[PDB]
């Protein structure tokens, strides 16, 4: 059908289509768009009005302008030739090497696995960081959310993981930048194809890019996310390919949508945050998942808005969640690299059934022993410190070393730190704090534990103090 | 812009929006009346289902609809505005307010041209006058029934309240 | 044409349709969609109906024919959707095909009257030595889960439901507590370990799941509860037992304010709606226990509440906890430290939950949960110090892990001893080991003696001299 | 309806059918204003972001569109307005003039030098409708940039195309801090330095004339304004002026960035235009989120802020380097803009009263003061040395920390307070203070070989305009050589080093 604006107000394009018009989601072509300006027709917004979501720029443009309904919702390529390639939201490598010749294209509403189409079970990965397999363990399909601080490493620990992962893993990935820092995709592109994680010279890498930059318009920040939904799922049952993916930043795509929900002059619900926030989740995150035919494994970082987590979205958030890890930023700015929570940097999936059972209560204890010294601080940060008792004294050292022991050098960030990074051995690990729970440490002082791999480094660490 | 004849009777607002458009209108010209009266012959040439069946309905859901009853039925005689406004009205849905547009106007050679006088007493008959207190008499020898609905009951009221009013 | 049963589309935000005509539908019906899909013409509005769309569209495009079903929602009810997984619609999602039931009922329905109540006195167990003693509860009984996360908290619902098929696959007519589990919002894939789980823990043969999963659409999500208490009232008002678990209902809340919102139908406070209180309210008030008329009958709530770091204060809390007959407020702290239970206990309550449960428990637990408190308050004396001993050594004998429900008499047993100090003779860690060392072997031994006491239904004096003796042997005889 | 075009001049023509006006659709009538928002009636062919020009030489700019009217933020007052008249597009959005013609100016930022020479004005316009570069067309940032702030220059050292934010309170020696810089980056535009042939561009959000004019002066007078626009929105202004500033700005400095050139923007600061805008969103009723502020005030500067960088070969490699301002109140970060902020910018810049206090001036939180960037934005003359400082003084910080049970506990830690303590003295520096890398340099490697740890603190500074001075007499040379091999060579801090000791030598006795 053929619309007219008949309001742009701003990227709310609200378009009487006159030829009829076709339902929502149908991705309209504005005539007269110097490029291919789609805007996906949002709502009915009655009287054969439709709102709709413009993701291009609308500046320059003369009202009562015609749409040409471009009859379907948008549909962007698909097949393995995506893999190293950035695209954007409607496909359109923003790799720029030309064209992305998929024999494809999708529909970016992907849709969910109904129950008995997807495989109910999980699985244990595992990541190789210490904090991590111990705290939360690893699995796949799992979604796991990441709080805290881009390039504190927030964003760098993803990659690392990704560093190691995906080479390593086979089973394709989806890199999702949702309101992405364009420059730390060059960046980072200079270095994929070097990496040859991307390879170009071969149009696939095992890994797909999206680029969805924070420059574009939300409803195109916002929707850049579906299209790599959409992307990992032809992965997964098509390809088999059981991708990592990894939303930096799905709070920013929130944001997308949010901003959105408001000028959709709808209701965006308590501090302004969208009414379907929720649905945009769950319909959305139920999209991801081991089915039978794979897993898509999500990395999922959450940048934390106004840095709150009692925030509905984190709060949503956490309904999705198979592990989490929340980077504090205290332990950060207590100069730790990893940045953890130890408190929920967690896995619910960490079980004595999950990982050893030993793991698990070396876990528990550890846990514990965190969990009873933060019981501490409170204490000791009014009061000084010292009469508590020693024993505790001595968990508390503990968890300081442990936390200097969970401080994890890296290796990528070595650059900048000038440390080695250490991706360690479940066992190192498991050990590691083992030992520590045997206390042995004795003498061996707090910063021994600093910024290590394997705790015999540490302990060879304090040496080296010495 | 182009100063305006807000003479009133007019309601100010509320298709008043409207009749002052044609009270500056219809005024200019002084088809006032002229037209005053092309609405109140036209009104019923809507109300019939005209009126109801697609004139007030749209399930056509009205864009067809504003653009065939600016054609199939604004298509009268009844037009140097009368019709032109009603095509605009129309997309403008102010036709489903129309009586009260036409009230509003009617109210104005009809009666602008009133009487209103009100009191507890009063209730009045609102004949045309421009003048007070005269007709107003004249009044007594129209006396001569109601519930006493144009002037008023002053029985239950006035009068029956006071025994109560002292206790 | 019908704009007065019948609508056109004539607007759909996306979810709402404001359909131009219907009119002649009553209020709250059930109408079904030229996109198939259900609404339900909730607001008629002078003008259009505001129809809820149950399902999912991009099928609808304006114009669309909303076409009345005539019908004031009744969902199938009955006692087969034990061993089920269904959606609200009554349709199946377990992809066991479809159900088995059939009855439909209005899930319109309200609140039992007083007499054909009947107060609990009904015990309510779990398996979980903390839950059944130091909640003493009853079934009808509303007790709030309430928690952040699984944190064990879905485990404890799992443990319980676990619990149930020693007694549902036990000839408990009474304790045949048919659990339905409503889960509201969560992925589909907890729903699949989970129901994997429970199908492998099988309580799920005497189980309904209702599984609104996390993408599910709001209303939907919404509605889910209220059909999983019209089930559950089916067994209710049919003498039987059945325990609904509402599964949460924190995210049923926000789908429905959401809802609201989207009816342009106001929020309140915390941008929720007015009646979200009693929108519980009237929901759990259709929970009861039943009098005799109703077979005696019951439909003990087990509400969740997943609270957003522990504040209840929170408006819709506070709502749900001034309905409450008591919660289960779990503690991270304790359950970080891998206490399980991890409860902070203090704010899990039963404002009088000692009215509808069991003597043997009782005659132990009591004391019990004072000594506790003393153990826990003082924040060395000889007796404080024992408090701490005695109190560690209960820590761990109310320890039970996630994925550990049992039958009573195993747990006063293991309570007793620890009451008698017998345990305050052992260290910590070989308490716990102990314990199962302990548990075998009675269930060994005095399985008979066990027998008894849940035969009792309260601990005899005769039984503690053989048990005593027998605990002593154990204890003595494998204190090391 | 909307009483609006129920005006019966409106309605009244259409109704009678004697209507045709202003254009109603390129042109306008004031259905209403108020508000700075001046619904014009009509304008339906009017192009979206458009540019259009009131009856009062105004200007305005067709937000929404909106099938009736158009709600217009306008460019101008509206006691200078009223009701009904006519907006007359100037079909275009906007653009700003851009070129060149502009260094050396102090506009407004309708581009009309309100210095007093009026527009110089270019010739070229250049969307401000513009956008961002791609990922493709930037390589990165590398092109150090160093404001002759010793401790900048080295710990946060500095690249190009960058965007970094600049953090601090009421006037903290910020702009004091931007002006040392400034004037510093006067060599190399006096160099043809074409690397950094930075032109600089201060977006002047809010600042009250008098506060633009102390600076302006001493941006003559540091006649850097010479590569200078000064984009000026005071705060006697209309809001969307404050807010248009930026982008203003942005349209002109990426094309230095393309043209190769550098380009340099100051935005101080986008806390006050974000309050402006959001503001005007919600004047324009248009909405808040948290703190009261419209979402997209971040996609707003999110889509600001991508537009400067480090470009690629095609760009002539050039920058578009972004100092972002934000004046902090109380280090206010989960304050949303700047949480915002901080997740944009690649790498921050904390200023601290106390130090400030302390004198010191600049008054930088080291710690939180980070390059997120980092090793990109130097030279590695300052990475030898500054590579070690930036670390010792990060112990020496770390045991500024442990500095108060008597730090003489081990010798380092003493140590480190007392070298820290002279680093420290190096790191504060006096109001207009650009500088010379090699200096720099040689200063930190003084005391990074504790040369000036062998000195009491008060003399440090002593020492070091001293240190300088001499140089700057002598070695010449050195200073010369440094800046030649690029890099302190080691033959250099050989010399250097042992004109140190001479030096100190002669500096302390």
């Amino acid at each position: 059908t053929t619309g007219r604006i008949v309001a742009v107000i701003g990227a709310v394009v609200d378009v009487q289509f006159d030829e009829g018009l076709p339902p929502i989601l149908n991705a309209l072509e504005v005539q007269g768009r110097e490029t291919r300006l789609v805007l996906e027709v949002a709502q009915h917004l009655g009287e054969s009005t439709v709102r709709t979501i413009a993701m291009d720029g609308t500046e320059g443009l003369v009202r009562g302008q015609k749409v040409l309904d471009s009859g379907a919702p948008i549909r962007i390529p698909v097949g393995p030739e995506t893999l190293g390639r950035i695209m954007n939201v409607i496909g359109e490598p923003i790799d720029e090497r030309g064209p992305i010749k998929t024999k494809q294209f999708a529909a970016i509403h992907a849709e969910a696995p109904e129950f008995v189409e997807m495989s109910v079970e999980q699985e244990i990965l595992v990541t190789g960081i210490k904090v991590v397999d111990l705290l939360a363990p690893y699995a796949k399909g799992g979604k796991i959310g990441l709080f805290g601080g881009a390039g504190v490493g927030k964003t760098v620990l993803i990659m690392e993981l990704i560093n190691n992962v995906a080479k390593a893993h086979g089973g394709y990935s989806v890199f999702a930048g949702v309101g992405e820092r364009t420059r730390e995709g060059n960046d980072l592109y200079h270095e994929m194809i070097e990496s040859g994680v991307i390879n170009l010279k071969d149009a696939t890498s095992k890994v797909a890019l999206v680029y969805g930059q924070m420059n574009e318009p939300p409803g195109a920040r916002a929707r850049v996310a579906l299209t790599g939904l959409t992307v990992a799922e032809y992965f997964r049952d098509q390809e088999g390919q059981d991708v990592l993916l990894f939303i930096d930043n799905i709070f920013r795509f929130t944001q997308a949508g949010s901003e959105v929900s408001a000028l959709l002059g709808r209701i965006p619900s308590a501090v302004g945050y969208q009414p379907t926030l929720a649905t945009d989740m769950g319909t959305m995150q139920e999209r991801i998942t081991t089915t039978k035919k794979g897993s898509i494994t999500s990395v999922q970082a959450i940048y934390v808005p106004a840095d709150d987590l009692t925030d509905p979205a984190p709060a949503t958030t956490f309904a999705h969640l198979d592990a989490t890890t929340v980077l504090s930023r205290a332990i950060a700015e207590l100069g730790i690299y990893p940045a953890v929570d130890p408190l929920d940097s967690t896995s619910r999936i960490m079980d004595p059934n999950i990982v050893g059972s030993e793991h698990y209560d070396v876990a528990r204890g550890v846990q514990k022993i965190l969990q009873d010294y933060k019981s501490l601080q409170d204490i000791i940060a009014i009061l000084g410190m010292d009469e508590l008792s020693e024993e505790d004294k001595l968990t508390v050292s503990r968890a300081r070393k442990i936390q200097r022991f969970l401080s994890q050098p890296f290796q990528v960030a070595e650059v900048f730190t000038g440390h080695l990074g250490k991706l360690v051995p479940l066992k190192e690990t498991i050990k590691g704090f083992q030992q520590i729970l045997a206390g042995e440490y004795d003498h061996l002082p707090e910063q021994a534990f600093y910024m290590v791999g394997p705790i015999e480094e540490a302990v060879a660490k304090a040496d080296k103090l010495a | 812009f182009a100063k305006l004849v807000r003479p009133p009777v007019q309601i100010y607002g509320i298709e008043g929006r409207y009749a002052t458009a044609l009270y500056s209108a219809a005024s200019k010209q002084n088809k006032l009346e002229q037209v005053e009266k092309e609405l109140l012959r036209v009104g019923q040439i809507l109300k019939e289902p005209k009126m109801a069946a697609s004139l007030l309905n749209p399930y056509v859901k009205r864009s067809v609809k504003v653009k065939s009853l600016s054609d199939m039925t604004a298509k009268e005689k009844f037009s140097p505005l009368t019709s032109n406004l009603i095509n605009l009205l129309a997309e403008n849905g102010r036709l489903t307010n129309t009586p009260a547009v036409i009230s509003a106007f009617s109210t104005m050679m009809s009666v602008h041209r009133g009487e209103v006088p009100c009191t507890v007493t009063t209730a009045s008959a609102l004949d045309e006058t421009t003048l007070t207190e005269l007709k107003t008499v004249l009044k007594s020898f129209l006396s001569k029934g109601q519930v006493l609905k144009l002037e008023v009951k002053i029985d239950p009221s006035i009068m029956g309240g006071m025994i109560v009013r002292i206790g | 044409v019908d704009l007065e049963e019948t609508g056109r589309v004539l607007s759909i935000g996306d979810g709402i349709a404001r359909v131009h005509g219907l009119r002649n539908v009553q209020a709250e019906e059930m109408v079904e969609f030229s996109s198939g899909l259900k609404g339900m013409s909730l607001n008629l509005e002078p003008d259009n109906v505001g129809v809820v769309v149950f399902g999912n569209d991009k099928l609808i495009k304006e114009g669309d024919i909303v076409k009345r079903t005539g019908a004031i929602v009744d969902v199938p009810v009955g006692e087969e959707l034990l061993g089920r997984v269904v959606d609200a619609l009554g349709n199946a999602i377990d992809g066991k095909g479809p159900i088995g039931s059939k009855a439909r009922r209005r899930v319109g329905l309200k609140a039992p009257g007083i007499i054909p109540r009947i107060s609990v006195r009904e015990p309510m167990q779990t398996g979980i030595k903390a839950v059944d003693s130091l909640v003493p509860i009853g079934r009808g009984q509303r007790e709030l889960i309430i928690g952040d996360r699984q944190t064990g908290k879905t485990s404890i619902a799992i443990d319980t439901i676990i619990n149930q098929k020693r007694f549902n696959d036990g000839t408990d007519e009474k304790k045949k507590l048919y659990c339905i589990y409503v889960a509201i919002g969560q992925k589909r894939s907890t729903v699949a370990q989970l129901v994997k789980r429970l199908t492998d823990a099988d309580a799920m043969k005497y189980t309904i799941v209702v599984s609104a999963t996390a993408s599910d659409a709001a209303p939907l999500q919404y509605l889910a509860p209220y059909s999983g208490c019209s089930m559950g009232e089916y067994f209710r008002d049919n003498g039987k037992h059945a325990l609904i678990i509402y599964d949460d209902l924190s995210k049923q809340a926000v789908a429905y304010r959401q809802m609201s919102l989207l009816l342009r139908r106001p929020p309140g406070r915390e941008a929720y709606p007015g009646d979200v209180f009693y929108l519980h309210s009237r929901l759990l008030e259709r929970a009861a226990k039943m009098n005799d008329a109703f077979g005696g009958g019951s439909l003990t709530a087990l509400p969740v509440i997943e609270t957003q770091a522990g504040d209840v204060s929170a408006y819709i809390p506070t709502n749900v906890i001034s309905i409450t007959d008591g919660q289960i407020f779990l503690e991270t702290e304790l359950f970080y430290k891998g206490i399980r239970p991890a409860i902070n206990v203090g704010l899990s309550v039963s404002r009088v939950g000692s009215a509808a449960q069991t003597r043997a428990m009782k005659q132990v637990a009591g004391t019990m949960k004072l000594e506790l408190a003393q153990y826990r308050e003082v924040a060395l004396d000889a007796a404080t110090q024992q408090l701490l001993s005695r109190g560690v050594r209960l820590t761990e004998l109310l320890k039970q892990g996630q994925y550990s429900p049992m039958a009573i008499e195993e747990q006063v047993a293991v309570i007793y001893a620890g009451v008698r100090g017998y345990l305050d003779k052992l260290e910590p860690s070989k308490i716990t080991k102990f314990e199962n060392a302990f548990l075998s072997h009675v269930i060994s031994q005095h399985q008979a003696l066990l027998g008894k006491i849940r035969t009792d239904g309260k601990i005899s004096e005769e039984s503690d001299a053989k048990l005593k003796e027998i605990v002593t042997n154990f204890l003595a005889g494998f204190e090391a």
